[PDB]
């Protein structure tokens, strides 16, 4: 209900991974056991990559839930004035910390603090078990971290850059303009920037000194490697000093690899077992292309049992755009739900034909892709996506091919509504949406990474002034002329557009799946016809247009800045059905039941396909042009100009935002299992579904080294403490 | 890259 906190009240689910667990065999259960331990050791890292106080605040709650459960904590907590509701407060709190890895949500990226007194919950933690054991570390944590824990300054609330945000990306005092110069220091030496972040330091003079850290086990020492080794060393670019570095996350990182090697043995094949080397060579010296090549070993790995990815991969949580976040996953195959989406895969190639633009900006060769669906045993990082699109490196999705997975026992903990809650509807509409909400999802997450994510060809020349088309026959359909803007050596997709290149990406990727939805052979491919097939359409496109108006919560009108990528692709999408016009889709502010300001939304079913699908082919053409060119300055042009939230007429978005968040709804937390190892068989364990029960799941997560993780934690917040 | 829920 409030802003900035995590409701008492907020949904819990357990995510079912018993029945897929019970398919494996003893060998492959050994190795998803090893992986797991490797991605929630790797997963540790998102809280140094999240904010300055939040790998203390691990440190605190797991050192306090170990020597007392939540049932012991609260025979405690209300012994020293604790009200029921206040410790209930606590352990949401302590549970969203945990699932977030991070008091910043994941989706969002707004601080939560506890609902309850500071001046309580400091009696309850002094007074504590592991306060009593360990005084001088909990009275510590609590010095260092009790602030920064409740501090709702305006300059804490959300995560960016300047002194308008905050971020562990970059150092405290570090501006775009600085990770715009680092960038271009990146692309010039040839450099990635997934494993790496940015440190601004001053000398006496008042000279910004520059260091660009890799992320690697090994440190300042000589090493084997001679690939980054070569490039430890300081630069000057453009008169800015540049030192690169590595070390970053290093005994973590160390704890990783212990794991990968184990899992190793236990490989089902040669490829497996040259994917893990690569990844270990990577994670130890800290070379991107080291993962690029076990990247591209695990793409050739075709249709897998445990499927597995780990290592710093998406790039939304970095405000600039093209560092990636820590996370890692481990899940069973399931051959009845990835039955649907092979069909997909067969007819794909056909279907590609269907977009709106020439053969000349598609890919050369079609890469017949493996869509699998997919039940996560364990997915560490700092949330849970319902569908990937994997690898993000554009070189090898055009000549080596990529990977489609749906998370299916995910999808079934998202398929959970009462028509209470279902804002921003009319009645009529309410049924419509529970009936078809589901099925018509599994058609979304298809399209969005298939044929979304999966097409789009990049014009890029090569060191010599060669280009890999024809521009002597390439005409630019917008423009008439032939191509004048392309990509270049080193330069990605993050690396130009940055600040919206993941927004951009989602946005033409949902357009998509929202073009290609109205096409009768997709929905014969999951199955459905004749008015069922019509009834998946409109639901699609009505919670399309509902999500563009829930995404307002997701946008700060004093910076002008969008929190979330998905959201403010959907929003976008909005305000072009809205450019059309013609009654299609009108947003009317009206009176709640409650007697709160309320929004209604009608969406026009007939005029869908007479006046939607026109309005979705000249954007969906304007988005792939502007991309495969690489026109940047055109790129923002089109969508920052759609992604704008004016309180203009008739619409009133800025008046709108403040009744989505009156009648917002919080984000589920998902409690996943642990996999314990007894000598001889490996077995799962479970837990509730409730914040007790998410906070038991990583209290045991740990059993080796439990206290020793959180030390490390310390350990490396406190040597970069100076930098915020 | 991702899809969410
Ligand atoms: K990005
Ligand atoms: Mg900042
Ligand atoms: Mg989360
Ligand atoms: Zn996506």
């Amino acid at each position: 209900d409030t802003q900035y906190i995590l409701p008492n009240d907020i949904g819990v689910s357990s995510l079912d991974s018993r029945e897929a667990f019970r398919l494996l065999s003893p060998t492959e259960r050994l190795y998803a056991y090893h992986l797991s331990r490797a991605a929630w050791y790797g997963g540790l890292a998102v809280l140094l990559q999240t904010s300055p106080e939040a790998p203390y605040i691990y440190a605190l709650l797991s050192r306090l839930f170990r020597a007392q459960d939540p049932d012991q904590l609260r025979q405690h907590a209300l012994a020293e004035g604790l009200t029921e509701e206040e410790y209930q407060a606590f352990l949401v709190y302590a549970a969203g910390v945990y699932s977030n890895m991070g008091n910043y949500k994941s989706f969002g990226d707004t601080k939560f603090v506890p609902n309850l007194p500071k001046e309580k919950l400091e009696r309850v933690i002094l007074g504590s078990e592991a306060a009593q054991q360990h005084p001088e570390e909990v009275r510590g944590l609590w010095q260092t971290c009790g602030e920064l824990m409740f501090s709702l300054e305006p300059r804490l609330r959300h995560l960016g850059l300047g002194k308008e945000g905050i971020t562990t990306y970059f150092s405290g005092n570090c501006t775009m303009e600085d990770a715009k110069l680092a960038q271009d220091f990146l692309d010039s030496q040839n450099l990635s920037a997934y494993n790496t972040r940015l440190f601004k330091e001053v000398d006496g003079c008042g000279k910004p000194y520059y260091e660009v850290r890799l992320a690697s086990v090994l440190g300042s020492e000589p090493s084997l490697d001679s690939e980054v080794t070569s490039k430890l060393k300081s630069y000057e670019f453009r008169g800015s000093p540049f030192q690169v570095t590595r070390g970053d996350y290093a005994p973590i990182l160390q704890k990783v690899v212990e794991q990968l090697e184990k899992a190793k043995a236990y490989a089902a094949n040669s490829h497996q077992g040259q994917m893990l080397a690569q990844y270990i060579e990577s994670f130890t010296q800290g070379s991107i292309e080291a993962h690029k090549r076990g990247s591209r070993f695990w793409i050739q790995d075709k249709g897998p049992i445990v499927e597995s990815y780990i290592g710093f991969i998406e790039s939304y949580r970095d405000p600039f755009g093209s560092r990636g976040e820590f996370e890692g996953f481990v899940a069973v195959v399931n051959k009845a739900m990835s039955a649907k989406f092979e069909r997909l895969v067969a007819s794909a190639e056909q279907l590609l034909k269907e977009l709106p633009w020439p053969p000349t900006f598609e890919k050369d060769k079609f890469l017949t892709p493996d869509f699998t669906s997919l039940d996560v045993l364990t997915f560490a990082g700092s949330g849970i996506p319902a569908g990937i699109n994997i690898p993000n490196y554009d070189d090898l999705r055009q000549t080596e091919g990529f990977k489609n997975v749906s998370l299916g026992n995910v999808l079934a903990v998202a398929y959970a509504t009462q028509r209470e809650k279902l804002t921003f509807l009319e009645e009529d509409d309410k049924d419509l949406y529970i009936l078809w909400k589901g099925p018509s999802f599994d058609v979304q997450v298809g399209l969005h990474a298939l044929l979304g994510h999966g097409s789009g060809k990049l014009f890029v020349q090569d060191e010599k002034g060669a280009f890999n088309f024809d521009q002597e026959t390439v005409i630019n359909p917008e423009t008439g002329e032939q191509i004048q803007s392309w990509y270049r050596c080193g330069e990605t997709w993050d690396s130009k557009f940055s600040t919206i290149a993941s927004s951009y990406e989602e946005c033409r990727a949902e357009s998509v799946g929202l073009y290609l939805s109205l096409h009768p052979q997709v929905l014969e491919i999951f199955g459905f016809e004749g008015a069922d097939a019509e009834d998946v359409i409109y639901v699609n496109w009505l919670n399309m247009v509902r999500a563009g108006l829930l995404a307002l919560e997701f946008y700060t009108p004093e910076a002008f800045n969008w929190r979330q990528a998905h959201m403010q692709a959907r929003f976008v999408i909005l305000r072009v059905l809205l450019e059309a016009g013609e009654g299609l889709v009108t947003i009317t502010p009206t009176t709640g039941s409650d007697g709160r300001p309320d929004a209604r939304v009608r969406l026009d079913r007939s005029k869908i396909r007479s006046v939607g699908k026109p309005a979705l082919e000249r954007f969906l053409r304007r988005l792939q042009v502007l991309k495969s060119t690489g026109d940047v300055a055109g790129g923002r042009a089109l969508y920052e100009g759609y992604a704008t939230v004016t309180d203009a007429p008739p619409e009133s978005f800025l008046t709108l935002r403040d009744t989505v968040l009156l009648r917002k709804e919080s984000r589920k937390l998902i409690v996943q299992p642990n996999t314990r190892l007894e000598g001889s068989d490996v077995q799962l364990l479970e837990y509730e579904a409730s914040a007790a029960g998410l906070i038991r799941s990583f209290s045991e997560r740990f059993p080796e080294d439990g206290p020793e993780l959180e030390e490390i934690l310390t350990q490396l917040a406190t040597a970069d403490a100076r930098f915020w | 890259i991702v899809y969410p829920w």
